RNA sequence: AACGCAGCUAGCUGCGAGAAUUAAUGUGAAUUGCAGGACACAUUGAUCAUCGACACUU
RNA sequence: CAAGUCCUUCUGAUCGAGGCCCAGCCCGUGGACGGUGUGAGGCCGGU
RNA sequence: UUGAAAAGAACUUUGAAGAGAGAGUUCAAGAGGGCGCCGCCCGGAGGAUUCAACCCGGCGGCGGG
């Protein structure tokens, strides 16, 4: 139950909010968990999603066991697109599918100077618990 | 058609990728079309998904039907291929590998299969043709080259193996790496090759040139120090030798090498080789104990002296240890048992070594390490009084000490006091119950001491959770525990459960073998060629560990006993129960066990109903079973497998690996005749009578068998002539030709002062003649100081020989035996008064 | 006694390790560290060529990580304890290491109770805890990351190799 | 303190089978409530009434169907809650012993 | 209130000749219909938000 | 700034259905809400 | 207010085209761009933890000034 008086609970109002969301924000919602291996050397859960990731996909019917990479993050229709996650066009040519973030696993970061810190930010929070 | 060919892609990609459902769904609608619900390929196919599930007969007839509808589909033969190995049928898969390449000659990925598979069942000839066809098709690829290679070494054929290495190193100096790891792993194999052809200068050559490419700097110097050895740059090898002794002092490996370099003339000449090792490193125990090994007299006395005094004064454990091997020469045990008297006086006097000594006074500790020494010599020697008294002595002085307590533990083991140490170690794992050294060596004495039930509660301690202890050390293979609960089942005559921990090593065995397979396709990916090739014959020769060796031995007793006498009584006393049993009142206690084994049928399949689930829930939440599908390995059932209907030919399949292998050890042949025997095989009688002489042709048994052959030979009457002219040359040539009687007689004065030796010639006197018993009873139960490897281990030997009936019913004669071993044995429990 | 386990030997310490330590795996990454690194892994043997001692190693397969060890098991019977055996395997087991990957430290885990391992690696070998990770094992006892930097000892390494070179010439 | 020994506590009661009783009633409610912030319907469980707040609601909380009431204030909202009286209630001993002086005896 | 301002732009929206925005701060790799332009991301920077500096046609 | 994308199974996809040593998967001072290919405390933002 | 996702129908053929016929995508085009005979008894042939009465243990109900 939530408790704060000026946090609302509305479902017209979440949504609003959602669906008109400022791109920094809404990369704050582009959030994908990482795999165990990273989680457990990194003591982190989630991580925005970034441009160039070893991304799995683990739901639908592109779920499967090898790793892409991310090549395109399209915030405004909340999708994100990785090589292999491709559909055969009705003419010949092949485009990509989108993919919801928080329907995949990343296997490796794009480890870099603010990246890096963000981690190890996320991270010593950890330890104050 | 197209499109169904796409589908059939998407069908296989599921497979690569482990979609076993995804691909079976696909090729359902794949068969929904009446023109192709016979097509063979995708329903070979789909019945090769559905083996990973788990249904083998479905799976087999799918994929037979689909190859039926077209062999000349080369899919089908492959998939049936893969269905053949899938379950370790490999024999089949080759077969069914080669059927398919009748169809498709150039398929990379059959060929590289039957390849791993060539090599599994080590086919060289057959893996260096296919080899040599994948280096045909793809030279590009370094595999092909390397599994060339690979074929040409397993052949020992090191020459054009050698040619093959240089220039596919050649293909490896395109210089695409720097010095790489792998790279110095091909050049280290190359010059294992060239070594091993005997080219000893052109590989000390060719390694001379790549030292720089080479990380490996130790393989570098011991294949230099070895080579110029070879080579005679006696020089050069001292040099490469102090390196490697700079680089690693405490490996004997080093000295052998520096002593074979110098090649010093007199023992005089080979302690200086090691002062100047000790005195430009005093710290460590290696430079030190080596001269121990060959010293003798008052040279070896002063070194003793010193190795002792220092020892003592750092209090270290494992002094007794190392001097053990000196214990073979009775001048060395003098000198050594004097001077530790002498220590312990002249502690206990003014606590020095000598009292003559300059230095500090030395600290108690090494008074009471001195008499740690003191037990563990005394137990050695078998005085096991003065040992005792010696380490309750040093128990009273530091009853904190762990290692006080497994002296004693080897004190009562060797006195024939097995449970009073179990209880002293079960004491003494109290005293450290963190460390599972204890742990195990407990469970070990009281496996030894028949408690198995105990033995079984305490390794729980430390047991991987929501398993038994037994399931876990099985499935771990652990390999000691379970041969040693294999000799505890055998005491109390348990012969069920003995040969279930036996076929449990055997099915280890299996697994070691088969998890190559795996690594067929990583080592070369990784080019650690050197250690493929000594893994594999590592795998050829895996079996001749003393492990296996002792869980065939337990096995083919119990097989010996179970074919000898083969307790052919079975349900006999229950015939013989109900003849004087009436009619009516035999239908009343029929009735009656109707009863109780339908309510006991319907107990053992309500309760086993609870555990299996509850099993169930383990193994799911451990994951192991929760993603498990393959062949369950069929119980042992350990009531049926005593019942065993062919013991001689368990023990036969167990001897295999040793009559491959096993060689060496008597034991082997000896056990061979005894199943043979049985087996009424008197032309493996003579030539297993032939190994076991070539070896130890004074074995106690192997005279057994020598007369036991000779007797048989004798009264036997079926044998043909032509096999008789033949034996009775062999007889005339291994045995004197005399008769079994003089034959053993002759064998007994030769060996009058080994008691075994005594024990198997009066048992055969017995058996040659039982109205020469008594003779043979007073044989046997001599007990004279004069007699040779007399010790109680013999005593209860003969004891228990005694009570067998192999010289009959002597149960006065052993009850005096048993006496007089108790005089001579206080602490045996074999030999306690009734 | 210490030199580099030859296959033959793998079952050795697999003999070794379910007697000593409750850290036990099966044969399959013995089979795959012994092919990996046949020259990482040392073992001490007695007169009656039994192991008493040994030391499981293995390279970190991570790209981005530098380069450095992690030692997968390392134990020493109570029959052979402070002999330094432990110590002396480590010390050649780290100068194999850094001559043949160069590595900049060695990282481990240790048992919170094992408490004389503890003395080892920080008195006589110098580690120093990096990180604490809870619930490592089966048991849930917390386990300390374990780590000593491998410069120093490649530096004298690097003395000693140009004081033969020269001497060579 | 914590809602594992609250869980914990109630399961020794047996009280635990009515929790598991509304967890299987969740289930989404029909109509327009969905649309007016009205969309998970669930049965109304146990009621523990006390008599001191020393963390006492903050361990139960977090557990669905649970109604925390105290012994100086109660409500018929919740002691009947659908106007049906006989609602499972677990009473603290100081705030059973409290009733005779709050609603006194004949 | 009018009139203008986008590479392709009518309306809506935002903006004011510095005209779908300048500066600064926070954030940290996009915007997107297409193309182009970008993008060491600290020898410091796309987008978005904030907004205190500047500018603001009749 | 907590915890399942664990296993088996329904589907086009599922958040669906069963199971989860210890009387009971894990967190719960967090079982409000929203998003995510049904219906999600433990995938994500949050709470 | 298509569809989870444009995956918004390649290509062949008639027509000048609008329009069709095949084909293709999708779970879905039936979503194609303003598109959601049984109880007892008799007889026979059969089988079986078996019946009553006793002994032990446990649990209930009723009665006791
Ligand atoms: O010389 P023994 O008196 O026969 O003792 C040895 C010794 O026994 P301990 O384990 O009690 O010391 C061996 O062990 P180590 O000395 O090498 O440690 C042991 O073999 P393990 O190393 O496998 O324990 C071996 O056993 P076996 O005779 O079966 O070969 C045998 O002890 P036992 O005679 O008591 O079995």
């Amino acid at each position: 139950m939530k408790f704060n008086p000026f946090v609302t609970s509305d479902r017209s109002k979440n949504r609003k909010r959602h669906f008109n969301a400022p791109s920094h924000i809404r990369r704050k919602i582009m959030s994908s968990p990482l795999s165990k291996e990273l989680r457990q050397k990194y003591n982190v859960r989630s991580m925005p999603i970034r441009k160039d990731d070893e991304v799995q996909v683990v739901r639908g019917h592109y779920k499967g066991q090898q790793i892409g990479k991310v090549v395109q993050v399209y915030r405004k229709k909340y999708v994100i697109y990785i090589e292999r996650v491709q559909r055969e066009k009705a003419n010949g040519t092949t485009v990509h599918v989108g993919i919801h973030p928080s329907k995949v696993v990343i296997t490796r970061l794009k480890l870099d100077k603010d990246r890096k810190k963000i981690l190890e930010r996320k991270a010593k929070s950890r330890q104050v618990g | 058609p197209p499109k169904e060919n796409a589908l059939f892609k998407r069908i296989l990609r599921c497979y690569e990728h482990k979609q076993y459902r995804n691909g079976l769904k696909f090729c359902k609608q794949i068969l929904s079309n009446p023109k192709f619900a016979e097509h063979g390929e995708t329903l070979a196919m789909k019945g090769l998904t559905l083996n990973c599930l788990g249904k083998k007969e479905e799976a087999y007839e799918l994929v037979r039907r689909g190859l039926r509808n077209d062999l000349k589909s080369h899919v089908c033969w492959h998939v049936y291929g893969l269905l053949q190995r899938s379950d370790k049928k490999y024999d089949e898969a080759i077969k069914c590998y080669r059927n398919a390449l009748k169809w498709d000659k150039d398929n990379l990925q059959i060929l590289r299969d039957l390849s791993l598979l060539q090599i599994q069942m080590r086919d060289l000839e057959g893996y260096r043709e296919t080899r040599y066809q994948l280096l045909q098709l793809r030279p590009a690829q370094r595999a092909s080259w390397i599994g060339y290679a690979i074929a040409y070494h397993l052949l020992e054929d090191y020459e054009m193996a050698a040619k093959i290495l240089e220039e596919f190193r050649k293909t490896q100096q395109t210089s695409p790496d720097k010095v790489d790891y792998e790279y110095s792993e091909l050049l280290l194999y190359q010059n294992q090759v060239l070594r091993e052809a005997g080219l000893y200068r052109e590989a000390l050559e060719h390694l001379c040139t790549y030292e720089k490419q080479i990380c490996d700097k130790l393989a570098v110097e011991e294949t230099k120090g070895e080579l110029l050895l070879q080579l005679c740059r006696l020089e050069d090898a001292a040099d490469v030798y102090r390196g490697l002794q700079e680089r690693n002092p405490e490996n004997w490996a080093y000295y052998k090498g520096l002593e074979k370099a110098l090649k010093p003339a007199n023992m005089l000449e080979r302690l200086k080789i090691y002062e100047e090792a000790w005195t430009k490193y005093p710290r460590g125990l290696v430079p030190r104990r080596l001269p121990l090994n060959f010293l003798s007299g008052e040279k070896f006395k002063e070194c003793l002296d010193k190795f002792l005094r220092m020892n003592f004064s750092k209090g270290c454990p494992p002094v007794f240890n190392t001097l053990r091997s000196l214990y073979k020469d009775k001048e060395k045990v003098a000198i050594i048992e004097e001077l530790v008297v002498g220590y312990e006086t002249s502690l206990k006097s003014c606590r020095l070594f000598n009292p003559n000594d300059d230095g500090k006074e030395e600290p108690p500790t090494t008074l009471l390490w001195v008499q740690y020494y003191l037990a563990q010599h005394y137990d050695k020697i078998g005085q096991p009084s003065i040992a005792l008294e010696y380490i309750n002595t040093a128990i009273e002085s530091t009853p904190t000490l762990i290692e006080l307590f497994l002296v004693k533990a080897k004190i009562y083991k060797h006195a024939g006091n097995i449970k009073e140490a179990a209880r002293w170690m079960d004491e003494a794992q109290a005293l450290d119950t963190a460390d599972r050294f204890i742990n195990s060596k407990c469970a070990k004495y009281m496996l030894k001491a028949n408690l198995i039930k105990e033995a079984e509660e305490m390794c729980s301690k430390f047991t991987r959770e929501g398993t038994s202890a037994v399931e876990n050390l099985n499935e771990m293979q652990c390999m000691w525990f379970q041969t040693e609960c294999a000799q505890a089942y055998k005491a109390m005559n348990k012969f069920g459960e003995a040969l279930k921990k036996c076929h449990e090593i055997e099915r280890h065995f299996i697994e070691i073998t088969d998890d190559q397979f795996d690594f067929h396709t990583y080592c070369m990916r990784k080019i650690t060629l050197r250690s493929y090739v000594d893994l594999l014959k590592l795998e050829d020769v895996l079996r001749q560990h003393p492990f296996y060796f002792k869980a065939a031995r337990i096995a083919i007793e119990i097989y010996l006993k179970l074919h000898d006498n083969p307790l052919t009584d079975e349900n006999k006393e229950h015939e013989a129960d109900t003849a004087n049993m009436s009619d009516k009142e035999l239908k009343k206690l029929r009735n009656k066990q109707r009863r109780a084994q339908k309510k006991a049928q319907i107990e053992e399949e309500k309760k086993n109903a609870e555990k299996e689930k509850q099993q169930r829930n383990q193994k799911k939440k451990k994951d192991d079973d929760d993603e498990e599908i393959g062949g369950p390995k069929e119980e042992l059932i350990p009531e049926k497998l005593a019942k065993v209907e062919t013991p001689l030919e368990e023990a036969i399949k167990f001897l295999t690996p040793l009559k491959n292998l096993v060689k060496n050890k008597i034991e082997t042949h000896l056990f061979a005749f005894e199943i043979y025997f049985r087996k009424e095989k008197f032309l493996l009688m003579l030539q297993s009578v032939k190994r076991a002489f070539a070896i130890d042709s004074s074995h106690p048994w192997l005279h057994e068998c020598m007369i036991r052959l000779f007797n048989t030979v004798c009264e036997s009457k079926d044998l043909s002539d032509t096999v008789r002219t033949v034996l009775k040359q062999e007889m005339n040539r291994l045995f004197g030709a005399t008769n079994p009687k003089n034959f053993n007689e002759t064998f007994l004065k030769r060996n009058s002062d080994s008691l075994p030796h005594r024990l198997s010639a009066a048992k055969m006197v017995y058996y040659l003649d039982p109205s020469s018993q008594k003779r043979a009873i007073e044989l046997a139960t001599t007990l004279d100081e004069s007699l040779t490897n007399r010790n109680l281990q013999t005593c209860m030997e003969v004891l228990e020989a005694l009570y067998d009936g192999s010289l009959g019913d002597c149960k006065e004669a052993a009850e005096i035996y048993r006496a007089n071993c108790h005089k001579l044995f206080p602490y045996a429990l074999a030999f306690m008064p009734p | 006694n210490i030199r580099n386990a030859r296959p033959e030997d793998l079952m050795n310490m697999q003999h070794c390790n379910l007697l000593c330590l409750p850290e036990n795996y099966q044969m399959k990454y013995y089979f795959y560290h012994g092919l990996s690194w046949p020259q990482l892994s040392y073992i001490a043997e007695d007169e009656n060529g039994k192991i008493v001692g040994y030391v499981l190693a293995k390279m970190e397969e991570d790209p981005d990580d530098v380069p450095h060890g992690h030692i997968t098991s390392l134990a020493v019977k109570r029959s052979h304890r402070r002999l330094g055996l432990a110590q002396k395997l480590m010390d050649q087991a780290s100068r194999a290491m850094i001559e043949n990957f160069n590595a900049k430290y060695v990282s481990l885990h240790v048992r919170k109770s094992n408490r004389a391992a503890l003395h080892l690696y920080s008195n006589t070998l110098n580690f120093q805890i990096s990180e604490v990770e809870p619930k490592y094992y089966a048991d849930g006892e917390d386990a300390y990351a374990m780590k000593r930097d491998l410069t120093q000892m490649a530096d004298e390494l690097r003395r000693h190799l140009e004081l033969k070179e020269k001497g060579r010439h | 303190k914590k809602t594992k020994e609250a869980v914990l506590l109630l399961k020794k009661l047996k009280a635990w089978n009515d929790i598991k009783k509304v967890y299987a009633s969740q289930r989404m409610r029909a109509g327009k409530g969905k649309m007016r912030n009205r969309r998970r319907i669930q049965r109304r469980g146990p009621c523990i009434i006390y008599n001191e707040d020393n963390g006492i609601i903050k361990a139960f909380r977090n557990i669905p169907g649970i109604t925390l009431l105290n012994v100086s204030k109660l409500n018929i909202l919740k002691l009947a809650p659908g106007g049906h009286v006989g609602r499972f209630c677990i009473w603290t001993e100081s705030a059973f012993r409290k009733l005779d002086e709050l609603y006194g005896t004949w």
